[PDB]
């Protein structure tokens, strides 16, 4: 280990594979060349800082850089040639042709097994869409376990209006009240709340229906976003039904016209997709992408760490973007919390909510969604209501019937109906 | 409990999200000046 700066030459066409664990802090300063973290180019002579995530730094051109990391040494650095970037560029340029020629931009869905179609493919295409003719594609995340521009348990639609944060596993951040180096994002968020699609499939499908509706409205009113299309990420094939009925719903609600399949040529998924979606999309519009290099498999401990990181980021910001959340004390009487129907609590999960009893077992360290609906609003209104943001219930005091609530925005406690998520955060 | 108010000289904060209507009508060129 060491706290000094070390020189590294990444040859053209290679990935510098980084796996930072726990308390690992890495600073990179590029001297010459073109390097990219999922399509986002690192500016020369500018210091980039990374913490507790795994990613590849791709060398577009032979690159010389300096790096500082005590958890790394010159003799244990992993630099290996990437032979699959060709597949991504060929795809991007095909999409770029559709944005220039056609009446509207393409609406691309990414289907597959491993989450290497996520980040890797999605993020690069998004970074690349902005790179040549300044498009603003709508990035749509349908995997609620994956926190992108928000907290976990959400499905989202975010226009990629400017460069992503190469330093962050979360791609970047939503708008702030002040001044930032990078322009932040303005996402549309739908709260699923539960940890897994299986927990309430009907609710996951209502979320998609709701996001689809607003996406349509945005595309109708926004020429630039309509001219650029959509890039849609889905949950793992394993997480969905055998019939893939959920993809039919996604395709209908999101008006998908192109499908990208990530598997091997031995995988039966390819023919299944061709048979199932071909009659709707047309086979000419279904594409095969082989196993992409650079991206290494991820465990549940890494997933749990990533979920924690995004929750802190929502309230406190990133390392170079210090934000001030606001803590308030409230009486039990001042909150109206609902809980979604789920397989565990209710045997079969339906599109319905249940009132929550203010108990430390129920609400301590809980992430709560704040809706636009009034406290007195009925169940059916609450479930259809847009999300204002999130809050964290820090402490629940039983004797003096009070709660400590952390808000992202300093000011008043919103007098709105709230929804309890399966997500927890301590500190 | 513990420390109420702003947590950790000029300060900024995360903004609330827009409603469906406000979001549909929003143009990101407002962000990117």
């Amino acid at each position: 280990g060491d706290n000094e700066w070390h020189k590294l030459v990444i040859p053209k066409g290679s990935d510098w594979q980084i796996d930072l664990k726990a308390e690992g802090k890495l600073i990179v300063k590029v001297n010459s060349g073109i390097v990219e973290i999922f399509g986002t180019e690192l500016a020369v002579d500018d210091e980039y800082t990374f913490q507790n995530w795994k990613f590849p730094i791709y060398a577009v051109e032979e690159t010389e850089l300096l790096w500082k990391c005590p958890d790394l040494t010159t003799n244990t650095i992993t630099v290996k040639p990437n032979h699959t970037m060709k597949y991504i560029y060929n795809l991007h340029f095909m999409l770029e042709k559709i944005r220039m020629s056609n009446f509207e931009g393409p609406r691309v869905v990414i289907v597959g097994g491993s989450q290497t179609r996520k980040t890797s493919l999605s993020r690069t295409l998004c970074s690349y869409a902005l790179k040549f003719n300044a498009y603003q594609p709508l990035y749509i995340n349908l995997d609620p376990q994956q926190p992108i521009f928000t907290v976990p348990g959400c499905i989202s639609a975010t226009p990629i209006s400017d460069i992503l944060d190469a330093q962050l596993p979360t791609w970047g951040q939503s708008l702030t009240s002040g001044a930032t180096l990078l322009h932040n994002k303005q996402p549309m968020v739908k709260n699923f709340g539960l940890e897994r699609i299986n927990e309430n499939k009907d609710l996951y499908l209502e979320c998609i229906s709701q996001l689809g509706q607003v996406v349509g409205q945005r595309l109708h009113l926004d020429p630039q976003v309509r001219r650029s299309g959509c890039i849609v990420d889905t949950p793992s094939i394993s997480q969905l039904d055998e019939n893939l009925a959920e993809l039919h719903h996604i395709i209908e609600k999101l008006n998908v016209n192109i499908m990208l399949v990530l598997c091997s040529e031995t995988d039966p998924l390819w023919e299944k997709v061709k048979k199932t979606f071909g009659p709707e999309l047309g086979n000419n519009n279904i594409f095969f992408i082989p196993k992409l290099d650079g991206v290494s498999a991820v465990d549940d401990v890494y997933k749990r760490s990533l979920q924690r990181t995004s929750i802190r980021e929502y309230f406190y910001g990133s390392l170079d973007t210090a934000l001030s959340p606001y803590a308030i004390g409230v009486d039990y009487e001042d909150l109206t919390i609902w809980k979604p129907s789920n397989v565990f609590d209710n045997e079969v999960g339906r599109v319905e909510l249940f009132p929550v009893t203010i108990t430390p077992s129920n609400l301590q360290h809980a992430i709560i969604a704040i809706t636009f609906a009034e406290r007195r609003a009925d169940q059916a209104t609450v479930i259809k209501s847009p999300i204002l943001g999130f809050a964290l219930i820090t402490e629940v005091n039983e004797k003096r019937r009070k709660l400590r609530v952390l808000l992202p925005v300093p000011g008043r406690l919103p007098s709105k109906a709230m929804i309890l998520t399966s997500y927890r955060y301590l500190e | 409990g513990i420390s109420n108010s702003n947590l950790n000289k000029n300060i900024q904060s995360r903004n609330w999200y827009l409603s469906d209507s406000q979001w549909a009508a929003f143009k990101d060129d407002e962000i990117t000046s």
